[PDB]
C-alpha cells in the first residue's frame, strides 16, 4: 500500500494504488482503500486490512450521526482529533493502521493520523509501504501554486513513481477531488487511464 | 396514582393516559406518493420570539428516513436520538439499512419495555417514519404502548381523528408528488383550519434513488 | 403523594408541581442582538451582609456560553456543574463546542431522565442557555421537562410573563448592543418594578468573534 | 407520610421539614473581620457531667478552614467527616485547596443529592464555613437543600433570626478582630439571653497569612 | 406505618421510637475516676436456669476499651460486633489504638446510616464505651440517632432518669477507685432498688497503665 | 400490613408477630447434666402414613453439637443448614470449632439481619443448641430477633411455659444422665399430656469425651 | 525534538523546534509541540506523538473547568501537581511523554514532568532528544539578570544549536513568551527570522 | 536471619538474632523478629521484611479478636492452621516468609509455617538463612529432658553458632520463654550477655 | 540521591542532597527530597521521583485528617507503620522508592521503610544511591552523646563525603532538625553554607 494526500489553493486530492496483499501473494488486484467518510471528506487506509475496514465503518456512522444531530459537516480537524483519541484510547491492544485524512471545510487541510493517535496537519502526506517514493517525487516536484488539474497528474505520476519501487504497491490507481464548489468527486477510472497513456506512465 | 398493570376491565391505564397525552400534541401526518413518501407536520408556532424554521419536528434519522413526532416534545427528543444512534448500529454492524422496518421496531421494544417495567412510566410520544429501504417505500407509526401499524397515510396528535377521515374519503394510491402534497396540505387544512388559521406547515419528501429533501420556507407556500 | 405517572387527563403532575416551582424564583431574561447574546437577571439580593457581587446567577460553562438559571437553587448550581463537564467532554473529544444546540440537549437529556423514571422528583429549575457557535447566536431555553425552545428573547422565572408580554410587542431583531441592554433593563424593569424597586441587575455579553464579558457593578447603572 | 417530591405548590416538603430540624438547633453564628472570619457558637451545655470543652462544634475542615454546625448533631458530625475526606482530596489532587467556595458547593452537591432522591431523607443540618483561601476570607453558609449563600456575618440554629436582625442593623465591615468577637457576643447574648444566661460560648478565628487558633475558656470570658 | 423521613414538627419519629426502645432496656451506667473508668451494670436475672456469669452484658472491644450496652439485645450484639472488627482494623493500619473517641465515632456513624436511609430501621440501642487512650480515661455514650457526648458519669436504659439525677447531685471528679464503684452501686441501688432488689450488679474498671479488669461475683458482694 | 420498623411503643411488631408463630409450633426442650447434655423433643406425629423415625426435629450440626427447632418447619430447615455450613467453614479456618457459642451467635446474626432489613420478613423459628466444647456443656437458645441466652435447661414451642415452670421448680444442676432424661420427660409430660398422650419424644444426648448419640425406639419407652 | 524553557525576572518563554518524526523518515516538516493551555500558562510536547497530544485535549479542558468554577487561573505548581499525579496513576500503561509546563502566576516557574509523573521545578530546562545540546549553551551562557529580548536571543541560538548536532530536531524555531503584563504571545514567524538572520544563525 | 524454637516439657523457648539486610550491606544491626503474638504464644520471623510484619500485625489482631468473641485464647495448632490457610489462598502473589510459631495451650509446640502455607509441628525448628547450623547444633545436643535453664543456654550456643557461619546472622540475641507458669516473658539484654560469657561464646 | 537521619538526645536531623537525575545527565540541580510531613515529623525520599512525590501528597494528607479528627499528631511508629500498610498493599506493582521518616513524638526515632514496606527502627539510617558512604562515615564517628551542633556537623561531613565518592549524589545540602522544644525547623542555606567552610569541606 501507498496512499497519498496534496492540499492545494481551494481542493484536496487524495489517490491511492488498489491492491491488497494479505499474505505475499498479493491476493486482490483491486481492494479498496480511498473511502468517502463524508460529503466533504474521504479518509486514505495503508495498515492491515481488518482493522482498517473498522475505524472506516465507524467513521461513516460517527460524522453521519453528527451531521444529523448538529445539521452541520463536522470539521476535519474535529474528526481528525475524533480519530486520534479513538486509536490513542485503545493504543495496548492497538490497530497497526496508518491513517490520512483529508477534506475541505474551509479551507483545506490532509491530517495524518498514526497508529497511536498523533495527528499533525502538513501541506502533502503519504502512508504506507510505498511512503518514501512518493515523499520524494512529491518534495522535488510539488508546489502550492498548482491548480487541480496540476494536482491530479502531480498524484499520478508520484504513484506511478511508488509502484515501480515498491512491491507491495501496485495496481490500477484511484484519485478523488474534493473540493467546495463540486462536493467530493471520484474521478472515473477512464478518466485516470487518459491522465497515465499523456504523461507517458504507460507500459 | 396507577402505574403500568392491568386493571381489571384487561387494559392499562398508564398506556391509557399516555395515549391521551399524544392526543394533545401538535398535528402531523404523512402519505405515498407514486415513488416516495412525505411528512408534512403543522408547526406549533405562535410566539415571534420563536426561531421559525430552527425548531424541526421532522427530524431526520438517516438521511434516507425521517420520522415527525407528536406528544411531549421532551420524550420525543430522546427517543428520536435512540432511533439515530440504532439506526447508526446496523450501518455499523450490517453495512446498510435495509429494512426501515426493523429500524421502527427497536425503536418500539426500546417503549414497550416502559410499558412493562415500574418504576418507569410509559414513553408518551407517538411518531411516524417514513423512508426508503430496500424493499421500496415504507410508512409507519409508533404508539406508546409500542404498537406499529403500516400505513400508505396516517396521521397523529390533535388532528389525528380530523385528518384521518379526510385521507380515508379522500386518499388515491400512485399520485405523482405535486398533487399528493396538495392533498396532504388540504387534508391538515380541514383539521387545523378550526382556529381559521394554519400559517406554513414543514414539509419533507423523499423520493427512490435519492435522499430526503427538506423544503424551504418559500416552496411550502406555494402548496399552501 | 404524587410521582411522575401519567393522571387521567394526560399530564406529569410532578413536572407540573416542577414548572410551579421555577415560577416561583427570581426573574432573568436573555435576547439576541446585531452580532451577539445578552443575558440579564434580577439579584436576588435583600439583604445588606449578602456578598453582593460574588453571587453571580449568571454563570459561564465556557468561555464562549453562558446560563442563567431560574428556580430551586441547590439543583440550579448541580446541572449547572452538569453542564460546565458536558461541555470539557466534548472539547476533549471533538476538539472544540460546535454547536451550543447541542450542549443544550445533552443538559435537556439528564432532566428528561428525572422526568421518566420513579425514584427521583424532576429536577426543578429553568434556565437559558446563550451564546455564539460556528452557526451563530443562539439563546436557548430548558424546562423542567427537559424541553427546548429557541429564542431571540425569552424570560424566566416570577416575571416570567410579564417580561414576555413586554419582548412580544416591543422587540426589534437586529439593534445595537447599547440599545439592546437598555431594552432588557426596561423589559426588567415593567415586572419587577412590582415592589417599585429594581437595584442592579448582573449583566453579561458576548459578540461574535470573542469571548464572553461579564460587566461590573458600575456599568451596569448607567444603562440603569 | 412524605418524601422529597414537590408538593402541589411547588415545594419539597421534606426539605421545608427539614429547615424546621435546623431551627430546633443550638444557636452559632459568624462574621469577617479586618483581615480574617471569626466563628463563635452557644455551647449545648447543661449538665456538668458533660466534658465542657472536649465537645467541639466548631470542628476544623483543614488547618485555615472550620465549619460550626447546627441541627441533628448526628447528621452534622458524618457531614462534617465528608467535608474534611473532600478537603484532603484536592490537597492530594491539585496540592493546595485555593477556593473554599469549592470546597463548601462538593459538601453542598451531597446534601442536594439526599434531597433529589427518594430512599433517603434530606441531610437536615446547616452549618457555615470560614476560612481563608487564596482569594482571601470567605464565609459561607450551607442549608438542607444544599442552598449556599456567602456572606459577611451569618448565623444558624434557634437564635438565627434574632442574632440575623441584630447583625442586619449593627455590623460594621472593617473592624479590628477584638471590637468583632465583641459585636459577635453582644448579638449572640440579644438572641440566647432569653433564658436570661449565656455562659460561655467557643471562639475560633483566623487571620490571613495562618491557620486556625481556636481560643480557650479564659479567654473568652475576657470578651463575655 | 413509618420510615426515617421526618415530620412536619422536624423529628424522626422513628428514630423517636427508637429511643423508647433503649428506654425499654435494663439500666447499666458507668464513670471516669481519679485514674480510670468503671463501667456497671444491672444484670437482667430473674430465673435460676439462666447461667449467671456468662450473659455479660459489660463486654470488651480490646483489652483496653469496653462498652456495656442497654437496648434491644440482639442488635447490640451486632453493634458490639462492628466495634470490634473496627478496633481491629485500627490495630492492622496504624498499630494502636490512639483514640477510643475515634473508635465510638466509626459505630456511630454506622449507626447514623440506618437513621438515614430507607430500607431499614435504625439500630435501636445504646451503648456507652469507657476506655483509656493515649489521651487518659474517656467516657462515652451512644444513641439511637448515632448521638454522640462524652461523660465524666453517665447511665442507659430503664435507670436513665433516675441514675442520672443521682449522679448529678452527689458526683465527684476525682475519687479513688473503691469509693468510686461504691457511688455507682448507691446510683444504680436508689433507682433499680423499686422492685426492693439489686441482686449482684457485673463491675469492671480499667486505669491508666494496664489493662481491663472484669471483677468476680465474690468482689462484688463487698461494695454491695 | 407491617414491615420491621419500630412501632410508636418501641416495638418492632414483625418480631412479635414472629415470636407467636414460634408459640404455635411443637414443644421440644433440653437440659444439662453431670457432663452432657440432652435434647429431647415431642414428635408432631398424628398419621401413621408419616414415616416415623425419618422425621427428625433433633438434627446435627456437627458432631458433637445438635440443635432441636420450633417454629415453621420450613425456615428451620434453613437455618439448620446454614449453621451446618457455618460449623463447616470454622473447621476448614481454624482446624476444630472451640466454641459453640460462636457458632449459634453466627446463626444469631443471620436472624438479626432479617429483622432489621426490609424486604424481607424476620426468621420466625426458635432453636436450642446443645453440645461440647472446650469450655464444656453449654446449652443455649436462639429467638426470632435472634436473640441468645445460656441455659442449664430451657423449653421452646407450645408447652414453652408450661415445660419452663416445671424445669423452674424441680431442676437440679448435676444430675446424672439417667435421672436426667427422666425429669426431661416428666416435665415435657406434665405439658403435652393435655390431650393425654404423648407417644415417645425423639432424645438425644451427648456426654464429654465423646459424640452425639440419639437414641432408638426402644430405649425411649423404657424412660417413658 | 526538543523544547526549552528558560524562566528570567517576571516571564518566561518558552520555545520548540517544529519537526515530527513519525518513522525516521521526517514526517511533518511543521508539527505542534508548544500548545497554550491556560491563558497565563503554555506547555511544551517532547516525547511521542499520540500521547502528548492527548494529555494537551486533556489539560486544555481541565484547566479551563477549573478557571470557570473558581472564578481564577491555575497556579503553575498545581497545574504541576495535577499533570504528574495523572501520568503517575497509570504508569504501568504509561505515557511515553516528557513534558514541561511553565507559566506565570505569581512569579515565574518552568516544571519539567517525566514520564513517572516527577515534577521537579528548576530555573531552565529542557526535554527531548536534542535536550543535553541546549542544556550546553545554556549552562554556558544564562544569567538570571536577563531580560526577554537578550531572553529570546539565548532561547533562539540554544534551539539552533540543538538542530545541527542532533538529527532528530530541525524545521521553524518557534517561541512564545509568557508574562503578566501582556498575557501569553506568542511570537510572530517574521519575528523570529529576522532575530535569526541578526544572530547570524542563517544558511 | 536465623531463628529457633525449641520445645521442651512444659515451656517454649524462642530466640532470634537481631539484624535486618536489606541490601547486603546490612542495614539494621537490631531488627526485630521475634514478636509476642497472644499472651501464650510468639512468633518468629525469617523471610522478607515487608511481607513478614504485615502476617505479623494480621496475627496479632485476629488472635485478639479470637480472645475477645470467645473469652478464651486461641490454641497454637489453631493459629498455625489459621496462618497456612491465610499463606496457602494467596500462593500465587505468595509472601516469601518462613514462619516459625510456638506457644503452649496444653502442651507445648512449635510449628513450622513454609511459604506456601505448610505446617508441620516438630519438637524443635529454625528457619532462615543460618538454619542448617543450628539445626547441626541441635541434633547433637537437645535432649527433651531438659530444663529452661539448660534450654536457654542450648539455644545460645545454636544461634551463637549460626553467626560465626552465617555472615546474614549476626547481631544481639534475644530469646523468650513462654511457659503456662510464667506467661510469655522475654528474657533482658542484661540475662542474655552474662550467658554468653559464661558459656564462653564471648569476644 | 543520598539522605541521612540522625537521632540524638531528644532531636533527629534529616538532611539530603538536592540533586535529581533523571536520566544521567543530571537534570535538575536543586530537587527536593527532604519534606515535612507534620508538624513533628519530616520525611526523606531516595528512590524514583515520580512515586515518591505521591507517597508524599498522600502522607501530608493522610495525617493532617488524622491530627484533625483525634485533635493530636500522630505518632512517628504509627505514621512508620501506616506507610508500610500502603507499600505493602501494592507490592506488585511497586513503589521503586526507599522511604525515611523521622520525628519526635516522645522520644526521638527514625525509621527505614524499604520498597515493599519493611519498617525498622535504628538510632541513624541513610537511603539511596550514596547510602554506604554516610553509613561509613557515621559508623565511625556518631555517638548518642551528641548534641544538635555536633549532630548538624556530623549530618553535613558524612553527606559531603557520599557527593564526592557517587557521582549521583551531589548539590546543595540541606538539613532540617526536628526537636519538640522549636517543633520541625529547616536549617536556611546561609546556617549551612558557614558550616561548610568552617568544617573545611569547601572547595
Amino acid at each position: 500500500t501507498t496512499t497519498v494526500g496534496i492540499t492545494l489553493k481551494d481542493a484536496v486530492i487524495m489517490a491511492t494504488e488498489r491492491r491488497v496483499t494479505m499474505e505475499n501473494f498479493i491476493m486482490h488486484k483491486n481492494g479498496k482503500k480511498l473511502f468517502q467518510i463524508d460529503t466533504y471528506t474521504g479518509m486514505t487506509i495503508a495498515g492491515l486490512v481488518g482493522d482498517a475496514q473498522v475505524l472506516v465503518r465507524y467513521m461513516k456512522a460517527e460524522l453521519e450521526l453528527y451531521r444529523l444531530q448538529r445539521r452541520v459537516n463536522m470539521p476535519i480537524e474535529a474528526v481528525a482529533t475524533l480519530l486520534s483519541n479513538m486509536l490513542n484510547q485503545v493504543k495496548y491492544m492497538p490497530y497497526m493502521v496508518q491513517l490520512l485524512v483529508g477534506g475541505i471545510d474551509t479551507a483545506p487541510h490532509v491530517f495524518s493520523i498514526d497508529a497511536a493517535g498523533g495527528s499533525v496537519e502538513d501541506i502533502y502526506a503519504s502512508t504506507g509501504s510505498g511512503s518514501p517514493f512518493v515523499y520524494g517525487v512529491l518534495e522535488s516536484q510539488y508546489s502550492e501554486k498548482m491548480t487541480v488539474d496540476e494536482g491530479v497528474d502531480l498524484v499520478i505520476r508520484a504513484i506511478s513513481a511508488a509502484k515501480q519501487r515498491d512491491s507491495a504497491s501496485g495496481g490500477m490507481i484511484d484519485v478523488a477531488v474534493i473540493t467546495r464548489k463540486d462536493g467530493y468527486v471520484q474521478l472515473p477510472t477512464d478518466q485516470i487511464e487518459s491522465r497515465i497513456r499523456k504523461l507517458g506512465l504507460i507500459l | 396514582r396507577a402505574i403500568t398493570v392491568f386493571s381489571p376491565d384487561g387494559r392499562l391505564f398508564q398506556v391509557e393516559y399516555a395515549r391521551e397525552a399524544v392526543k394533545k400534541g401538535s398535528t402531523a401526518l404523512g402519505m405515498k406518493f407514486a415513488n416516495g413518501v412525505l411528512l408534512i407536520s403543522d408547526k406549533k408556532v405562535r410566539s415571534r420570539l420563536i426561531e421559525q424554521n430552527s425548531i424541526e419536528k421532522i427530524q431526520l434519522i438517516d438521511d434516507y428516513v425521517a420520522a415527525v413526532t407528536s406528544g411531549l416534545v421532551a420524550d420525543a427528543r430522546v427517543l428520536v436520538d435512540f432511533a439515530r444512534i440504532s439506526a447508526q448500529q446496523e450501518k455499523v454492524t450490517y453495512g446498510s439499512l435495509v429494512n426501515i422496518e426493523n429500524l421502527v421496531k427497536r425503536v418500539a421494544d426500546q417503549m414497550q419495555q416502559y410499558t412493562q417495567y415500574g418504576g418507569v412510566r410509559p414513553y408518551g410520544v407517538s411518531l411516524i417514519f417514513a423512508g426508503i429501504d430496500q424493499i421500496g417505500p415504507r410508512l409507519f407509526d409508533c404508539d406508546p404502548a409500542g404498537t406499529i401499524n403500516e400505513y400508505k397515510a396516517t396521521a397523529i396528535g390533535s388532528g389525528k381523528d380530523a385528518v384521518v377521515s379526510f385521507l380515508e374519503r379522500e386518499y388515491k394510491e400512485n399520485l405523482p408528488e405535486k398533487e399528493a402534497v396538495t392533498l396532504g396540505i388540504k387534508a391538515l387544512k380541514s383539521s387545523l383550519e378550526e382556529g381559521e388559521e394554519l400559517k406554513a406547515p414543514e414539509i419533507a419528501s423523499i423520493t427512490v434513488g435519492n435522499k430526503y429533501r427538506i423544503y424551504d420556507q418559500e416552496e411550502v407556500k406555494k402548496f399552501l
